[PDB]
């Protein structure tokens, strides 16, 4: 019960898709032309989860890109790493989706959907440890957003006994690349919220400001901020497919972080951020990863943790470690930190420990955690609606369709329980 | 009447079974792959025993006698890749593929039980392959889910198919201080009943314990869990001590139960090992057993976060290996019940069980515990883990307000009732604990 | 009653101790590093004693039993780094790690008695490790805060845990003509009060006339810090001169205050030691145990920056080793009586107690002292030291005057009253000291 299958959509999707691959073939070993590199049997067995065996030796992944811009794949089989992309799991049609929700999946994102479907079937029996669904989209982006969400809505109703995870990127309530972003964001958490388990926070402009903090970039690349988020998702699952002390699972994280199904909001804080020219003057240490962990400048929400209080922490542990190092700061923290931990728990303290080092670094961990910062996110993009959309502006081109302001209202009401729900559970 | 069988669940139970057989390979002459390499004694098996734990092959070879049971094959996979492989029978080790949780979620629930059914065959099996049947030994971990559910279920199963034979439970218990997960509270507190109800022998753990012992008489700066593994596997394999070795006066399993546990109450004994030494401290300390008692009594030898000191007098046994004299111990008992120790009751009134074995004490060279020619282990029902239970209870109470899970614990078919019911249970302990002692 | 305890507190006692067990391993033929190489005697253990300060190891290892307190961790690993690791266990050396003072602005004070718990605890765990108790030996410096204050809260924690036991302390005074720093007599007189309420018999040692002597007797142009330490090894390694060794008329440690002490009153011996030659000198000098005892009363030789001939009479010890003749040493004390020395008082009305020791006297290669067939330690109760504290007294109304630190000690929690009362303690010993000879 290890296999994973890797869903792409959404314009973004595609390139976080194709780095966590490149990330993927380097971290376990594998040319792009068909020779076995792993060292030597845990990297064998473990290759399952995303490659199958084909003929002559040759692995092939078991993931199902969907895009209606076909100039993504071309800038991926002839481009780094997606030569090993069996040609039936390009499945990507004509023109767009209109950057919007009306016609993103309502009318005309309806039609190919069901292909995916039937593709997703005979890769359900052509697989025989399906464990759960990664997709990687955009909050605010008009086909992530758009079919994105009926997707899910399918993914529910053919396999009501599997997890599903979300990664959307969440747009910044600043800046604005159109002036419905929010409202396309906004009418796909309408039916996130009722139909996901769990899902990250992802904000670029906290990328941008830690590449700016500890980075020091110049150049403004979507390629680093893929790697890192990439390296990221990897880390999550590394205790899954690297046995350690307390191996993690998406269930698990389900059970433990996961308060109840409503909320299921997470922040998402990596370590360590270190840059080209500071390798030979730090120490990687666990204690050095935890302040870098709690550092309020550190998660990519990105929201002010020392104001409101967690309700619930985990840590992601990664490389040859120590018990006694992670537990002994477990202690300092809550020692220090108690303040900001809920009072219930109280222990907010969910630990994994994985084998195998990071590619390209000795020590590194993940931070899932919950707190009541999100709820401010929420109300952001509630009043931003409340003060744009009074005035009915460019609004015709979703009621067009047969959009109601029920449903607005709907959403409205729905991040209104959400704020309740993040203040239960009180700031 | 000859036999033993010893099952571990989870992750911990497995490692600290792996422990254990090293080192019973260790004195008793097995080598890491068996048959044989070679035999060592007279006695070892011939004469039994063994066979004891090691299933003695007609073609000579030694086989432990255990099943690995547990839903993450990754265990499994680690035992089946090293030099284990050659000890335990291919279908001994029931491999799971199944992961929803960890695991406690579904363990303790429909999910298990139609695997129980080849495990309760493979037991039965296994129980007519030998000539006769002791006692059972358990080793699982009651933090992770695994270890309590599967375990539980087993502990219930057991004691239906025979309900004559003592039960040994090995159980590891969450660090009073914090846990590692949130609902390892939940996998011991919810079988603790089923504990209570369907156990004859429980000895109690804590991770916490060993590590601080590992800082401090160990001088190690980064203990291990190895290093945890092995010393309750030298702490099991002196219990058991007289079971395979000769000795002066040899102490049957029985015993235990017949002399500790006078009713159908409370049988939950710790227990301690002592000395505990470094290899770089063995050239400064020759001390006699009345500083190893004392070492045992104290709080951080006892393998709880508590003062056993603070309790109430219960009866006790003290085991002796090596090289001792019988007066120097009695002169040592003495001495500590001249010291005005826990309030002595007035129904035993006065019990110390001394136990005698001729071979010398053993260590691991895994470990850094110094071989010594007299070690002691001391089991005794005191009565000072109360406050213990106690502070669980409290957390319990803490996140019981809000129940922050029975979303989940409902969802799958229960309900609050047996959680009250649990808490009454504990209570119920609670209070017994207290009045055993208050009685005299 | 058979063992003796010793600890040292503070970076001059620490240097003392590791003086004391070096010549200690000396003559009794202990290797720097023990065991053991090999052992002499047949009398050093067995028979007993020893064990008398060395626990006698199973194995047949000798193990100092002494216990290194100090909040100053330097002076630990330089115990630790050097031959002395094999001689100490691990546990005994309890090295400090917090440094805010040195060391009695917070060595008196709640700072030091959350450690004093462990130290207590470690003390008993020996105390119990050994067969019965006798007295404790104490080293420490007056001039160093960390000496004063730990000493002297161990001195009342121990009081209060037996109240039975003989208490020795040779504590280091600070020089009466300059001192090292300014809040040495704090350290010295706030501690005396409770050297007076918690001591039996205590030795006053001056590094001023140690110094003297290393440049007059010596002829040593420039003495060191360990000289001192090794001459006062002799001194107090020949007190404890028959305890060790055989002796027609052997001297108990209970005999010098049962016959010194007669009163709940004044116990403060003086202490000297003679012949003090070097090793030039060792081939123009053959005196008799006459000429010894007039060095003795010399005031050079009596470890104090005052005349002893201008006191008044008590009772005081002869300590003999070597070669001695009862005869000679009656002729030479009838002599000493004839020559009008001090004041003989009428409550003895003369007293003059004779110790002879078997083994020869002894020297340590690292000092410049000549082995001598015979050798004199003089033990008498003088109240010549009262001048002594007339002058700290006056230095501490002249620095009493602006007070110059009330500052700081009031800011921590005490007050004027305390320095007030050691003030009025400290006049009534010394209208003691006048009265007592006054008396007669």
């Amino acid at each position: 019960m290890r296999e994973i299958i890797h869903i792409s959509t959404g314009q973004c999707g595609n390139q976080i898709g194709a780095a966590f691959w490149e990330t993927i073939c380097g971290e376990h070993g594998l040319d792009f032309n068909g020779t076995y590199h792993g060292h030597d049997d845990i990297q064998k067995e473990r290759l399952n989860v995303y490659f199958n065996e084909a003929s002559s030796g040759k692995w092939v992944p078991r993931s199902i890109n969907v895009d209606l811009e076909p100039g993504t794949i071309d800038a991926v089989r002839n481009s780094a790493i997606g030569n090993l992309f069996r040609p039936d799991n390009y499945i990507f049609g004509q023109s767009s989706a209109g950057n919007v929700w009306a016609k993103g999946h309502y009318t005309e994102g309806a039609e190919l959907v069901d292909s995916v479907m039937d593709v997703i079937r005979r890769e359900a029996e052509g697989c025989d440890s399906l464990q759960g669904f990664q997709i990687t989209h955009s909050l605010g982006g008009g086909t992530g957003s758009g079919m994105g969400t009926l997707l899910i809505s399918k993914i529910r109703e053919e396999f009501p006994d599997r997890m599903m995870a979300t990664f959307s990127v969440l747009p910044s309530p600043k800046t604005s690349d159109t002036v419905v972003e929010p409202y396309n964001a906004t009418l796909s958490v309408h039916q996130l919220v009722e139909h996901s388990d769990e899902t990250f926070c992802i904000d670029n402009e906290a990328l941008y400001d830690i590449c700016q903090r500890t980075l020091k970039l110049n150049q403004p690349s979507y390629g680093d901020l893929n790697n890192l988020v990439s390296s990221v998702m990897s880390g999550v699952t590394t205790s899954l497919r690297y046995p350690g002390q307390l191996n993690s699972d998406l269930r698990k994280l389900a059970v433990n972080l996961v308060p109840f199904p409503r909320l299921h909001f997470f922040m998402v804080g990596y370590a360590p951020l270190t840059a080209i020219g500071s390798q030979s003057f730090r120490s990687l240490t666990v204690p050095e990863l935890t302040q870098q962990m709690f550092d309020a400048k550190n998660m990519m929400a990105a929201a002010d943790p020392r104001n409101g209080r967690y309700l619930t922490v985990a840590a992601f542990f990664r490389g040859k470690v120590s018990v006694k190092e992670v537990e002994d700061e477990m202690h300092k923290v809550q020692s220090k930190n108690s303040d900001y931990f809920v009072e219930w728990i109280p222990n907010n303290v969910q630990t994994a420990v994985c084998s195998v080092a990071p590619q390209g670094l000795d020590m590194a961990a993940t931070f899932i955690a919950n707190s009541t910062s999100i709820q401010e996110l929420f109300k952001r993009v509630g009043d931003q609606f409340s003060a744009m959309f009074k005035r009915k502006a460019f609004l015709h081109w979703y009621t067009s369709e047969g959009m109601d302001e029920l449903e607005f209202s709907e959403a409205e009401s729905n991040m209104n329980d959400l704020v309740s729900e993040y203040q239960q559970y009180q700031e | 009447m000859r036999e033993v069988i010893s099952i571990n669940v989870g992750q911990a139970g497995c490692q600290i079974g792996n422990a254990c057989w090293e080192l019973y390979s260790l004195e008793h002459g097995i080598k890491p792959d068996g048959h044989l390499e070679d035999g060592l004694s007279k006695p070892k098996g011939g004469e039994e025993g063994f066979s004891t734990f090691f299933h003695e092959t007609g073609y000579g070879k030694f086989v432990p006698r255990a099943i690995y049971v547990d839903l993450e094959p990754n265990v499994i996979d680690e035992v089946r890749n090293g030099p284990y492989k050659d000890l335990f029978h291919p279908e001994q080790l029931i491999s799971g593929k199944e992961d929803a949780a960890n695991n406690y979620a579904r363990g303790h629930y429909t999910v298990g039980r139609e695997i129980l059914g080849d495990v309760l065959d493979r037991i039965r099996k296994l129980a007519d392959q030998c000539d006769g049947l002791q006692g059972f030994l358990f080793t699982h971990s009651l933090g992770g889910g695994t270890g309590s559910g599967l375990g539980s279920l087993l502990l219930e199963e057991l004691s239906a198919e025979y309900g004559k034979k003592s039960k040994l439970e090995f159980a590891v218990y969450p660090a009073p201080q914090v846990s590692t997960s949130v609902v390892e509270p939940y996998n011991t507190v919810l079988t603790t009943h089923t504990t209570l109800e369907h156990a004859d022998c429980t000895f109690m753990v804590d991770n916490e314990a060993i590590y601080d012992m590992c800082k401090r008489n160990l001088d190690i700066p980064r203990p291990s869990f190895a290093n945890l593994n092995n010393l309750i596997a030298q702490v099991v394999s002196s219990v058991t001590a007289s079971l395979r070795f000769d000795g002066s006066l040899n102490v049957d399993l029985n015993e235990f139960q017949t002399n500790l546990v006078p009713y159908p109450r409370i049988h939950f004994p710790l227990v301690s090992y002592s000395p505990v030494l470094s290899k770089s401290k063995a050239f400064h300390e020759s001390n006699s057993v009345s500083e190893i008692t004392n070492a045992c009594f104290e709080p951080g030898n006892q393998m709880v976060k508590c003062d056993p000191r603070d309790g109430k007098y219960m009866a006790t046994c003290l085991l002796y290996r090596g090289d001792v004299v019988t007066r120097d111990v009695q002169r040592a008992v003495e001495q500590v019940k001249n010291k005005k120790t826990v309030q002595l009751v007035d129904w035993c009134p006065t019990g110390f069980k001394i136990g005698i074995c001729y071979e010398p004490p053993t260590a691991t060279p895994n470990s850094q515990l110094a071989t010594v020619d007299r070690a002691v282990c001391m089991l005794s029902n005191t009565t000072s883990i109360a406050e213990a239970w106690k502070r669980i209870d409290r957390k319990f109470d803490l996140m019981y307000a809000k129940r922050a899970f029975v979303h989940w614990y409902v969802g799958e078919g229960m309900e609050e009732g047996e959680f009250t019911e649990a808490r009454e249970d504990l209570a119920a302990l609670e209070r017994d604990y207290i009045e055993v002692g208050a009685d005299s």
